[PDB]
RNA sequence: GUGGGAGAGGGUGGUGGAAUUCCCGGAGUAGCGGUGAAAUGCGCAGAUACCGGGAGGAACGCCGAUGGCGAAGGCAGCCACCUGGUCCACCCGUGACGCUGAGGCGCGAAAGCGUGGGGAGCAAACCGGAUCCGGGUAGUCCACGCCCUAAACGAUGCGCGCUAGGUCUCUGGGUCUCCUGGGGGCCGAAGCUAACGCGUUAAGCGCGCCGCCUGGGGAGUACGGCCGCAAGGCUGAAACUCAAAGGAAUUGACGGGGGCCCGCACAAGCGGUGGAGCAUGUGGUUUAAUUCGAAGCAACGCGAAGAACCUUAC
RNA sequence: UUCCCGGGCCUUGUACAGCUGUACCGGAAGGUGCGGCUGG
């Protein structure tokens, strides 16, 4: 509907979940995906199976607005990031740049009790 | 073992007198306790430990054995239902400790014909020590535990009975029913929520606490602080230090201001 | 190989020779250990503060994004 | 074995063609160590191939070995107590081990009254390509390279 | 005194972004969020994942080290001002002006209190869920006053002199591959120690001064005094009870938790058992008796390598 | 040689993670917050 043709991709993968969502180069999101629209629930969702599958989800609904070329830009330290990104690269897209954004406080704010103990 | 002896000897148990066990377990308790009061009825939860319990007190004829919690069961229905003719009740739960705290206030709130209670907690908490004013031990569990009943720890135990090694030391406290409150009182509910307003900061002075913990307060500083005036008491004095007639007398002064 | 090494003649304490400076840097915008820069203890040091000051100045990155698997 | 790396028993040629690869089929096809009757049974199907198809049974024999011989294999992975069915490459003689298997057990299978003509027809279908061995392979081949998401599990 | 050096030593005045939260716009939307597993909870006034623009608080990622500074507690974004300690070279000045220190005075992590501000995140107590998770007040922050404790430890008071070396590292100076100062560690002469260990940074050889000990529990408790708004701190017993309470190190045991290696142990194969009928042994029943023993592996086609009479013990 | 079973040899804790100052506990054979130490 919006036949930009030409955007970039984001993957949030946490412990918990992925998210993947893809927008336009102006920043306006177009669709996404996640675990739970697969229809996965609980533990299962953090599993990279269901990132295997919200993987294509998001280049589908992407095919269906007719983009092509895609940026790659992932956040977090999830477990199914590397097949994630073998995933929408290999769901028939042209990946141009694939980096890391993973998010790092500059010794900032205090963390859970889980997170602390650091060293 | 044979603390039971002991127990049973601070317990002033006699034969009129019947008896409620809260945890009886294997029912080595109820062994010493039936050699002395004419009823013993005891409350029983576990379906597992059960069947064990009930060949083994075969010997013995006056016990009676309840299947619900002390919790979601009237106290008072067995109470007449069993305890007819019987004078007084006594009661030696030896529970464990994370059990023991609400049942025995529950048991209290509901103000059952019962005179008093033989029980076993840990050394620190029992029932807060002697809940005299000036000390770390004093708090809101003990202004329940004297609005309602005079307490006092009859000794002290270390080792261990049944755990193979504990860590933390325990007692044995001793409790009488009052036949009323202390003192007059215009709500309970007043009362209770002026109580945890004072000791919810116990580090803090009184007249921080009333202004902060109690609703509104900001708009009645002024008004706080005179009621607490007329009420003689000082503003700088801690709740910790307050008793029993001083909190009636300051709730009194609160309610209608 | 080192840093160092393959370099030429240069002042640590100028902030502002930003050429020499980048070369300090990472592919993230990370102050290299001794290890790979093979620095003394005193020049690495003074290293620091020159980075942070030309860092803040806003002739260097806080940090940068590594462009890889 | 823990030690050693067990060396493979050398097996002795055929007689009438002077090849390995028959005496190995001719050992997979014995049951209760009855060689003479699992020779005829071999020299009764290789004749039947000759009349019906023209050409010696030998090449069509070897022809099916390398039709009916996998290149992947799946195997089981004990880790968190989860099964992870990781591909792996087979080596020659684990090629031409579960090749013969499969094609003798695939004989066994068939509905023919014979044993020989089944052999045969199993036999001829396989150097075809047609047959419960050729299926079985692709069947375990696409069973393969269809979790290739479990390689990094070298093992 | 002159000439220089290093440094998270301290106080004051400011600004640099990463990140969390909230608010205002854009686009998009069926779930986000969490555990070993799950459940509370947030969302059609449209959440999370995303982009842009603001607000506010706290802390300073790589460098960062076994590193540095300080008398200790302790101290790391950057800049500027004020300021303490210390080191080296020159061997220029005074001529014993030194060491220690009962009381006093000052400092003193964290937690805690008072008079006011502030409050993003985290979190006692507390509110809920399955029986660790989601929220949440004080507090953590700032200014001024109190509090004065600790595994406040190198469990080692301070100053000076003497007594083999080797190695790593921080920071100075020279005639520069080495020589000579001041710190921080590691092996070790002699020596000391009950042992572990210490060993020019002594726990060695000595001198000077201060503090402290007199068996365990009772007990850092009771009374008294001093301090403090309070919690409490300093000083600090006796009655009574026990014959031990302890410190090192040796041998061994049980599971703590790892390392390694072996066995038809697993795996890779072949043929079996558990389904069927029959033979035998056994449990349990039954009987007048169904003689007796053998009980995880290591009892159960075992004693029994021959029960119609004998064997036979019922 | 990952795993199941059974052994042998060599390593570490208690018997013949813990501790600690403080501040709180109306689900206290102990629990938690702020630190600190190895006497793990």
């Amino acid at each position: 509907k919006r036949q930009v043709a030409s955007g970039r991709a984001y993957i949030h993968a946490s412990y918990n979940n992925t998210i993947v969502t893809i927008t336009d180069p102006d920043g306006n999101p177009i669709t996404w995906s996640s675990g739970g629209v697969i229809g996965y629930k609980g533990s299962r969702k953090g599993t990279p199976y269901a990132a295997q599958l919200a993987a294509l989800d998001a280049a589908k609904k992407a095919m269906a607005y007719g983009m092509q070329s895609v940026d790659v830009i992932v956040r977090g330290t999830g477990a199914g990031r590397e097949q994630a990104i073998r995933a929408l690269q290999a769901s028939g897209l042209q990946v141009k740049s694939i980096v890391d954004d993973t998010p790092v406080p500059h010794n900032g704010c205090r963390p859970k009790k889980k997170f602390r103990k650091a060293s | 073992t044979n603390i039971l002896n002991r127990i049973v000897d601070h317990a002033e148990v006699t034969e009129k007198t019947g008896v409620i066990e809260i945890g009886p377990g294997i029912g080595a308790l109820t062994e010493q306790l039936a050699k002395r009061a004419k009823k013993v009825v005891a409350f029983e939860i576990d379906q597992r430990l059960l069947p064990i319990l009930k060949d083994t007190l075969s010997p013995y004829e006056n016990v009676t054995v309840i299947h619900q919690d002390v919790l979601k069961a009237d106290v008072k229905s067995v109470i007449e239902e069993q305890f007819q003719d019987c004078d007084e009740i006594m009661v030696v739960a030896n529970l464990p400790y994370y059990v023991t705290t609400p049942i025995i206030m529950k048991l209290l709130e509901e103000h059952l014909p019962l005179k008093g209670i033989v029980v076993m907690l840990q050394k620190e908490v029992a029932e807060r020590m002697a809940a005299d004013p000036s000390s770390k031990e004093y708090g809101s569990l003990s202004i329940a535990v004297q609005f309602y009943t005079e307490a006092k720890t009859v000794m002290i135990v270390p080792k261990t009975v049944f755990v193979p090694q504990p860590n933390v030391d325990s007692a044995v406290i001793r409790l009488i029913l009052r036949d009323g409150p202390a003192v007059d009182v215009e709500n309970e509910s007043f009362f209770f929520q002026l109580i945890k307003a004072s000791f919810a900061q116990r580090r803090k002075t009184l007249l921080n606490n009333l202004v902060n913990n109690l609703p509104e307060g900001k708009a009645q500083k002024s008004t706080i602080e005179q009621v607490l005036e007329e009420t003689n008491i000082d503003g700088k004095r801690r709740g910790e230090s307050l008793s029993i007639e001083e909190f009636a007398a300051l709730s009194n002064g609160l309610y209608k201001a | 190989a080192k840093v160092k090494a393959t370099l030429g003649e240069f002042d640590l304490r100028d902030y502002r020779n930003v050429e020499v400076l980048k070369r300090f840097l990472s592919e993230t915008g990370k102050i290299l250990p001794r290890r790979r820069t093979g620095l003394s203890a005193k020049e690495q040091r003074i290293l620091a503060k020159t980075i942070k000051r030309a860092r803040i100045l806003g002739l260097l990155p806080f940090t940068e994004k590594l462009v890889r698997k | 074995a823990r030690r050693r790396r067990a060396e493979v028993r050398q097996l002795q040629p055929d007689l009438v063609y002077g090849d390995v690869l028959v005496t190995a089929f001719i050992n997979k096809i014995m049951r209760d160590g009855k060689k003479n009757l699992a020779a005829r049974i071999f020299y009764d199907a290789c004749k039947i191939i000759q009349e019906k198809t023209g050409q010696e049974p030998l090449k069509v024999f070897k022809q099916a070995v390398e039709n009916v011989k996998p290149r992947m294999e799946v195997r089981s992975r004990r880790v968190g107590g989860a099964n992870y069915q990781v591909p792996m490459e087979v080596s020659p003689r684990r090629q031409q081990s579960l090749a013969l298997r499969w094609l003798v057990q695939a004989a066994n299978q068939r509905p023919e009254r014979r044993a020989a003509v089944r052999i045969a027809h199993e036999l001829m279908d396989a150097a075809e390509g047609k047959g419960g061995a050729v299926k079985k392979k692709e069947d375990v081949e696409r069973m393969a390279e269809a979790n290739r998401a479990y390689a990094h599990y070298r093992w």
